[PDB]
């Protein structure tokens, strides 16, 4: 199979300034005068959406920001300037040989100005204890960047493998994320407790921003 | 307006057999060249299947010739994947997509995918539980499902500013959960009503849960 490489895997570019997306065949895929590399951008939840075709031509309704270049086993996309709407993973595709082959995908982050999250605590519902189980949830609402620290304490104890996260993708608006932290308890150990906190680290914020309730 | 839309998939023991099919409007299905390209848990982007616009000529990548048939039925306007002798890696969304005319040297249009899943463990439908409440956020837990995946909408699609719907995560049970919120004016809690609506057609669940 011809192999595609891309890099870097993933990319963060301030807004208005050039990504640079690199694509390697391990055998050429020029045939005639044409190098037939494709390249497809995928938002979440959607299908890919080709951009560039037959290495350097843009795809009716794309804008002109986008640019395609190469020859042979070495590709280029460029996209500049770059907008919010760009983030997304962008894929190159060979079409010279079967199989067709995809490149594992870069994804592109737009950079923005810092922003903070919005904090907020859930407690369990009734219905849930009713199971036996007791599932916390905090909530950090539109922030960037993505990093984020996330502790839980409960009377005031910090807690450690008894949580996940998930992440948004970064929204095509705006550049911000949003973040959940799922602390799970059994219904006996969350009926021994009182405070249930959320403390949330995060370069927007002027200090640590704690959510809590009393069971 | 080109259209293409996949259905069939579904969860299949290892070593099992599925069909899926993809429905072609909006232009002259005979005379296109198409392909089944399926995306992996990982994200990553394989073409299973190609037949011609002519001779019924089809190809496959040695990943799974001999174990997927790719057909067409033009009187239809239908694409079908037959796949027999599944195994785990065959899991992922599968996607029909069209070859662009003439060059047939990319993909021009594809659908929406419909999701295959191979795998021993058994349906689980999730249980559903209320996020209870400037501005104020709240939501719906859908905990314990399998396999994917899961749909959530808020007021039936009437409510969408504010809502964030997290991808699953895969907790150590083998089971899927996630959460879906929505922000909204704390003043507008007394008055409006807010409803989860939830999804998980693979074990035929459909829940509508008032916060
Ligand atoms: C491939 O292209 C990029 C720029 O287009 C360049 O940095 C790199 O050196 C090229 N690789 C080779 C082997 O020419």
């Amino acid at each position: 199979d011809n192999v595609l490489t891309q890099s870097p895997a993933s990319l963060a570019v301030s807004l208005g300034q050039r990504a640079t997306i690199s694509c390697k065949a391990s055998q050429s895929v020029d045939y005639d005068g044409d190098s037939y590399m494709n390249w497809y951008q995928q938002k979440p939840g959607q299908p890919p959406k080709v951009f560039i075709y037959a290495a350097s031509n843009l795809e009716s309704g794309i804008p002109a920001r986008f640019s395609g270049s190469g020859s042979g086993t070495n590709f280029t996309l460029n996209i500049h300037p770059v907008e919010e709407e760009d983030a997304a993973t962008y894929y190159c595709q060979q079409s010279n040989e079967d199989p067709w082959t995809f490149g594992g995908g870069t994804k592109l982050e737009i950079k923005r100005t810092v922003a903070a999250p919005s904090v907020f605590i859930f407690p369990p519902s009734d219905e849930q204890l009713k199971s036996g189980t007791a599932s916390v949830v905090c909530l950090l609402n539109n922030f960037y960047p993505r990093e984020a620290k996330v502790q839980w304490k409960v009377d005031n104890a910090l807690q450690s493998g008894n949580s996940q996260e998930s992440v948004t993708e970064q929204d095509s608006k705006d550049s911000t994320y949003s973040l959940s932290s799922t602390l799970t308890l059994s219904k006996a150990d969350y009926e021994k407790h009182k405070v249930y906190a959320c403390e949330v680290t995060h370069q927007g914020l002027s200090s640590p921003v704690t959510k809590s309730f009393n069971r | 307006e080109v259209k293409l839309v996949e259905s069939g998939g579904g969860l299949v023991q290892p070593g099992g057999s599925l069909k899926l099919s993809c429905a072609a409007s909006g232009f002259t299905f005979s005379r296109y060249t198409m392909s089944w390209v399926r995306q992996t848990p990982e994200k990553r982007l394989e073409w299973v299947a190609k037949i011609r616009n002519v001779g019924g000529i089809t190809y496959y990548p040695d990943t799974v010739k001999g174990r997927f048939t790719i057909s067409r039925d033009n009187a239809k306007n239908t694409l079908y994947l037959q796949m027999s002798s599944l195994k785990s890696e065959d899991t992922a969304m599968y996607y029909c997509a069209r070859h662009y005319y003439g060059s047939e040297d990319y993909f021009d249009y594809w659908g929406q995918g419909t999701t295959l899943t191979v795998s021993s463990a058994s349906t689980k439908g999730p249980s559903v539980f209320p996020l209870a409440p400037g501005t104020a956020a709240l939501g719906c837990l859908v905990k314990d499902y399998f396999p994917e995946p899961v749909t959530v909408s808020w007021n039936s699609g009437a409510l969408t500013s504010g809502v964030h719907t997290f991808p699953a995560v895969l907790q150590s049970s083998g089971l899927y959960s996630l959460s879906s919120v929505v922000t909204v004016p704390s003043s507008s809690l007394g008055t409006q009503t807010y409803i989860c609506n939830v999804n998980h057609k693979p074990s035929n669940t459909k829940v509508d849960k008032k916060v």
